[PDB]
């Protein structure tokens, strides 16, 4: 038919790797567009981010035209990319993988000679990310196109609009798209000589906090009440140090968890981070009041004597401003010993008693600077 | 060398360009029959929401170069041309994410004299879908393919669809998830004249074994076990140990649920509304257990019990909580009633521990029904 | 020219062989492909992925006539080895594969006779699917099979047979992990659509217990048998709830390993994961009732009362179902008097206080015999 | 151009489907060796072992053969592998993927018709393992290669010295090779009828062990002996059960370990794996002794009688041997006296039995100590005897 | 027709250029290329399976002298962009990849001037194999190499040299987690071996602690100084068992987080490794000096008696060495003595049973300052 004659004609004298343009001081105009389909995955801690897009490359030829006043009007033709002339833009800031992206998909003419090229590519790109506010951040994650062998004397890029196109998008359930503009530059190198052009396309993505504001912060808010408690059990219950260090070793888990999520980037200091390692802290500093407690709690008169500014501090003054405040002969030889027996026993216990006393109050004291501390420190450092 | 001297005439002789639409007219629409056949489920993986399935698609068209004179060269009436020769109209899914944008692998082409061509290629799809992950164990899915082509559009292609359901007869059953529906429907917008494409949706029914026997039991098990702390007795010494087991049992259910299931900003499942339910009440457990710990350990000699105390929590509460509340001869004289004195005093400290001990455990039995009742109220929202 | 020269070239070339065409003379005429599988290594069976790795041979070997020639016109040639992409094949591939492998392996050469039988001996590493089922999981025995059927022709077109109902073992280095017991090949033709013919060779494969028996039924029956140990507990240790607890968390450590060699199944379960949920439920019922024997052992007068009921049901009755057997004087003598008066009160409350303590050891003795028998009557269920 | 002139003559008419040899019936013969690179890893839970490697084949040739003096002095060319005859020499025991060597190095001609080609490689073979002695064990893992289609009467094939070419070898971290050995044997399979030879590669790797003692076997000697501290704490402590428990926790999670890292062999025991369980087998048992010993503990004279074939034997008998020797108004008042002095009599009557029963619990104690550290010190030297 | 046409016709056409002979005037001859190494982005470095990727820009400038032309004949174009495929390439890749492929993708245009020169600069991402030296695990700094030589040809045929000293770094895009030194390159060729040419480029990064030194080393030293409170903790209290197991657990917690980091060790173990270890043995030898004083602490004279040698080594020295220090009237008299010496008796015990007490609480003490001096000691060592 007429088509096979015009494909022919058309494609019998072609030369596949001479510029298109007909004077050779000249540059080739070549329009770009990005579209993007889906946002699949962002990786923090190996800071990659993938997406699929859809690139249109369109420009004008001058040796692949026709006029569709002979060939019962054709203005429109297919020739698969493999057998045309094609500006070659690379991604500059290829993560892992090469460069190459399609050439399947087939070129669309026209009468004129304008190519109408657009074939599909998925990028892995790099990415450094602030951890500063982990649970709620916000990233920006650009993209760098460019030609990579012709300078802005041979192939001069233009962009069409300013948006990268969302008529296609399948909404991400963990990120939200704000911002997707884009913008060209004129950069000269150090390597080589002559200025290149560039084009770049920055995606601006808020995270929705769902998943690490339920299973992360709520229990790390348990655990940092949970410490406070150890200060009102009383030292004769035994069951101190069980709970201290359960909120110790929780603690500590939480902290691995952390590491083996975030990224280790060493810019700048995570709040999280920071509110965790004064939370830890904080609770070692606990166990160790704790152990002082149950040391005076039990002592005696036979082991330990208590000094005077001792019972100078404490049971006079602390407490105040914690507002806590014949034959006879013999039988009186044997009852007489019976009683100075009770009597030495009461004047120990009375004595053991002191003793009890003082491990309250030094108790009291702790938990009044735990919670005076320990709320602010909260509501401060985490905003 | 017949069939051979048949197949060289209709691909060489003729020219049969592969790059030509096969159309006569200007505005010859080149009709596509779809048909989309099953042929197993294997996942539905709902932390990325894909889903992966093996289908052949059973494409049918027609061409006027493709045809031979019958009882002509040798009577010979079907070739086996390969795919890669006669044209085709490239019909691909819209929504896979891996970037498989084409069939698997390119089979062999079935062209009888009438003109008709028949495409039957096996291929593997990784379709993107939405997980509505409410009802974890009792959940019903509704996943969509969408097949159209990246080359024509509707000015040269007329996608039609041959029956409204997807063939399913080599399905081989599925393991975990039960088939209710595959309609297929065709979609024309008019305000785009140029969008013509078919979509199957697929609808799944989960089968609640695995996740209700495995792990639904335990966790009201644990949820049971979680109200045995209002019974123990203060002196055992068993307290704290029982309290937290339980919240650290909870606080690993609730991470392994969210390892399964992602719970997103869009909705939460009915079970992990429930743990955040019950390891809140743990917490406050934990807290009033400490409480009456320490009212407990309380002598006289430390503290002083106020009249309020008493009319509120010996008079009053057990009434409602239905308890109970169940010479030498002088100085002789002189040191026995020394000793009767202390006795004296002794029974009655005594008896001040004996209240305070009672009062403790009045606190504790108040406690065991507000937690019981809180468990009714809430187990009507977060679970109905 | 070389005799095998001249020999491919008068063969290959003077009559146009066209690899594309079946050998058939008649349009409805079948051409049979023997086949003949020889195992040569089992090399890994999987269990979550249900995916069969082996090392096979393949031996198709059917007639074709084009290829013949004299044994003397071109010397005394009578066996020529030909690349195997010259030649007709029938298209013959594993139709069960893990994944879209639809192929074949590399391509090596086929031996053609002065009779032109063809003989294809392709070297392959298949990695098939078949379905495992885990019941007696140290001791199962797995039906795995392998289905060979055509890619591009069908029936009343190749005949494909068996040469040998056995697949032999020739070069086989034996396991130490599967054994094998027999290697059937079966040919299956549908009766109602006559363009269905294949060729399936079925698997069976049993299992060697060692290195589980040892590793996994031995410390389950441990730890499982320290179930009872709570019930023979003083009751007044202090220590009744670190016991039980920390059986439960065993037998949850080792639950969890057999839940990783099991794939995710909706239809059977292993007999071990059933035993291991029989005495969990167990060790629960021991914790309710440990804390209830803890609550009876705590009381005295001063709490609470002892009914009648208990006291002659608990203390005389059940215990035998066991056997478990159980004026300066009057002054003086009045205070002589109070002080023996509050010696038998106190004597009285103490022996009343004991009283509560044998109720409590009744109770725990009752529930040995109930969970020893269900356990017992449990075990008997399973198997 | 000479080169020029001498590759258009050199490929003017050629094929590469006949074999090299000029008269019929004769076998080409064909030199091999390899050369290791890098051992990447020697996996164990799979028992397969990926090696770098360096294939060499020299073989002969009739037709790719020219006159130096009739060109400019050239005896030396570089053609495309994709054009001259090559044996096919593949990887009998393969694991994964495909069995044909990659090949894409140009080869080598000389001016007598010499050709070399060494192309690069990447191989997966499977090897069985032996897991007797898990640490200290010596593997031996071999490679075997042949022609796939040509038999003895065909491709003769012949080997280069004695042992695999380590000069360019990147050393590892984890094994030592002392031994590369290499031998040529020839094999008649059933399916065949003539001989077909073979090359077969054996490496004898050697393991280190650093990170398979500190932190699998040191360890778990420290749990190992404290599991007889628990008869050295007396009863009245109130935590002879946490030790035991953590003890046993602590095996299980060693248990759970050794088993997550070893293959799934069932031909013979490793000397670690029945070691740990005989392990868990006594502290299992030792946990039932400390039971039966809290409970004799808290017996009393009004719930429990002792009878005399316990006084006379846990008494007396036992404990010399463990060199723990046993060690109107008036009337009213005397009246009254003498209720106390026979209550505080009947109070220390009970407190004897009370304390008999306590070193009744002690001399157990003791026994089950000594008969514990006499098996436990014969328990290492046996299952952990010849590691 | 234009210009560019023409001279590629005349340049890849009748002339016939072989794309296969390696341009040489004379047999003899070497061609000399020249090699420089420009970094870009230092992507990531991983010490657990000792592999670092990168994206580098290496250049190579040969002089071939087949394609030459006259800037008169053919308008006035004197440059031109030839693709990768139809020149003679001198065939340089990486020689220590961490995959093992020797293989490399040609897609990139040449650059070929009017005398002859050819400039080739593709881009490629490498991933090679290096040491990781883990003595020092914060404060590391490392030493990786890249080694560029040829696949298809030796020496007597090439003559790699390099262009600059060092590899400039002028597109780096700074990194988060190491900094760059220095990047020097030198050319190895061993006079033993007439084959054998060597271009290779080093990197020497310096990681930069501050993520690590807050999420370890500091949680560490906080476990480790918990360990020394069990000696000071009352027998009474009944929790030092408690205590001691589960320091213990939260030290193995620590060393399986820093052994999932490092590579499987040979013979260097990491400084912060055996600090962990040494704390075990310590922990170990608390928890039986716990269980001895543990069993001290409960005695009676009932069950154990005091031998002389104590009550003078445990009870004088030893206390002020650790500077610290502590008709029917007889019926009613027998009676009444009775009671009073069954009292005496009670208090005789009970004063031993105090003895005992305080020989355990002495015994205590000792070790306190043995843990403490040890400990000192050993921190020194390492
Ligand atoms: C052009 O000729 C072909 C055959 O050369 C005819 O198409 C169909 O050919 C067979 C001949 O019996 C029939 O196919 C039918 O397919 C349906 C699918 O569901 C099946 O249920 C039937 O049992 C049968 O196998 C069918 O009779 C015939 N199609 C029609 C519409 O008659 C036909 O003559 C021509 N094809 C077209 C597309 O015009
Ligand atoms: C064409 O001539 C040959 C010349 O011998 C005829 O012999 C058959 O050739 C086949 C090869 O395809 C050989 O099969 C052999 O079978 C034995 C016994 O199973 C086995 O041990 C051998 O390894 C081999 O596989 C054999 O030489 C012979 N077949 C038999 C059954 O004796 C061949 O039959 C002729 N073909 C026709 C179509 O006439
Ligand atoms: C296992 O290691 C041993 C040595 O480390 C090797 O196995 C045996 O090695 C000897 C060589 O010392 C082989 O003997 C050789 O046999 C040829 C056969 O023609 C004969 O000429 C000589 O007697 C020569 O010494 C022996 O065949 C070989 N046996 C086996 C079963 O391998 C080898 O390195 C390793 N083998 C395996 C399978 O891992
Ligand atoms: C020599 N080979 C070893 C395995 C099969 C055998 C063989 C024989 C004939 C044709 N191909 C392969």
């Amino acid at each position: 038919a007429t088509e096979e004659r015009l494909f022919h004609k058309l494609f019998s004298h072609y030369n596949q790797f001479i510029r298109p343009v007909e004077n050779v001081s000249d540059p080739v105009t070549v329009h770009f567009e990005v579209a993007i389909t889906q946002l699949a995955n962002v990786d923090e801690v190996n800071q990659i981010m993938e997406t699929n897009l859809w690139l249109r490359h369109i420009w004008n030829d001058y040796k692949l035209r026709w006029d569709p006043m002979e060939y019962d009007g054709i203005e429109t033709l297919r020739v698969p990319a493999d057998k045309i002339w094609k500006p070659d833009i690379v991604l500059y800031n290829n993560a892992v993988g090469d460069f190459q992206v399609e050439g399947k998909t087939k070129a669309l003419l026209k009468y004129n000679g304008m190519i109408t090229w657009t074939p599909p590519a998925i990028f892995k790109s790099s990415c450094p990310m602030d951890i500063t506010f982990f649970p709620f951040d916000h990233q920006n994650c650009s993209l760098k196109f460019g030609s990579w062998t012709y300078d802005k004397a041979e192939i001069d890029l233009l962009i069409i609009g300013s948006k990268v196109d969302m008529n296609d998008f399948w909404e991400n359930s963990e990120w939200e798209i704000i911002d997707a503009s884009g913008y060209k530059h004129d950069i000269k190198y150090n390597c080589c000589e002559e200025i290149y052009t560039d084009i770049t396309y920055s995606f601006y993505i808020r995270r929705l906090p769902m998943f690490y504001t339920i299973n992360l912060i709520i229990p790390c808010l348990f655990i940092s009440f949970l410490t406070v408690l150890v200060f009102y059990l009383p030292s004769d219950c035994g069951e101190k140090v069980t709970l201290c260090i359960s909120v110790l070793l929780s603690l500590t888990v939480f902290l691995l968890v952390i590491t083996e999520t975030i990224p280790s980037t060493s810019l700048v200091v995570p709040l999280v981070g920071e509110y965790l390692l004064f939370t830890m802290i904080f609770v070692t500093l606990s166990i160790v009041v704790t152990v002082f407690v149950l040391n005076i709690h039990y002592r005696t008169p036979t082991t330990h004597t208590m000094p005077r500014w001792v019972k100078t501090v404490f049971l006079k003054l602390l407490p105040q401003v914690l507002l806590m405040r014949p034959e006879l002969a013999d039988i009186l030889n044997e009852v007489q010993y019976i009683a100075n027996r009770f009597r030495s026993q009461n004047e120990t216990k009375e004595v053991e008693d002191d003793w009890k006393y003082v491990a309250m109050v030094v108790d009291r004291v702790f938990l009044w600077v735990f919670i005076i501390v320990c709320v602010f420190g909260t509501a401060g450092l985490f905003l | 060398n017949a069939e051979e001297k048949l197949m060289d005439d209709l691909l060489n002789k003729t020219r049969y360009n592969n790059l030509i639409r096969p159309a006569t007219s200007s505005s010859q629409l080149i009709s596509i029959k779809l048909q989309l056949s099953l042929a197993q489920l294997i996942s539905v993986n709902e932390r990325e929401q894909i889903m992966t399935t093996n289908v052949w698609l059973k494409q049918e068209w027609t061409d006027y170069r493709l045809t031979w004179n019958s009882s002509r060269y040798e009577g010979v009436n079907i070739l086996r041309i390969p795919a890669k020769r006669i044209w085709l109209p490239d019909i691909v899914l819209y929504n896979n994410a891996d970037g498989t944008y084409e069939v698997s692998v390119y089979t062999n082409l079935i062209v009888r004299s009438n003109g008709s061509v028949l495409w039957l290629p096996p291929a593997i799809y990784k379709s993107a879908c939405k997980i509505e992950v409410k009802y974890f164990p009792f959940d019903q899915q509704n996943c969509t393919l969408k097949f159209r082509s990246w080359t024509y559009d509707h000015t040269e292609i007329d996608m039609v669809l041959m029956t409204p359901t997807a063939s399913m007869d080599d399905f081989t059953p599925s393991g975990e998830w039960d088939i209710v529906a595959l309609p297929g429907r065709r979609t024309v917008n008019p305000q785009d004249p140029s969008y013509v494409d078919v979509t199957y949706d697929f609808i799944i029914k989960r089968k609640p074994l695995f996740y209700t026997i495995n792990l639904i039991i335990p966790c009201v098990l644990t949820t049971l076990l979680a109200i045995l702390v209002f019974y123990l007795p203060s002196d055992c010494g068993e307290k704290m140990t029982l309290c937290i087991s339980v919240l650290l049992a909870l606080t690993f259910f609730l991470l392994l649920i969210s390892k399964i299931v992602p719970p997103t900003s869009l909705d939460v499942p009915l079970i992990g509304k429930y743990l955040m339910f019950t390891m809140v009440l743990v917490t406050f457990s934990i807290v009033t257990s400490v409480c009456v710990l320490n009212v407990h350990h309380r002598s006289p000699s430390t503290h002083t019990m106020a009249p309020w105390v008493k009319r509120c929590f010996l008079h009053k509460l057990p009434t409602f909580l239905f308890m109970k509340r169940p010479p030498d001869l002088a100085e002789i004289l002189e040191e026995v009633s020394y000793i009767a004195n202390r006795f004296r005093n002794q029974d009655e400290d005594q008896s001040v521990v004996e209240d305070w001990k009672y009062v403790a455990m009045v606190v504790d039995r108040l406690f065991l029904w507000v937690f019981m009742f809180v468990c009714v109220l809430g187990t009507v929202g977060l679970f109905l």
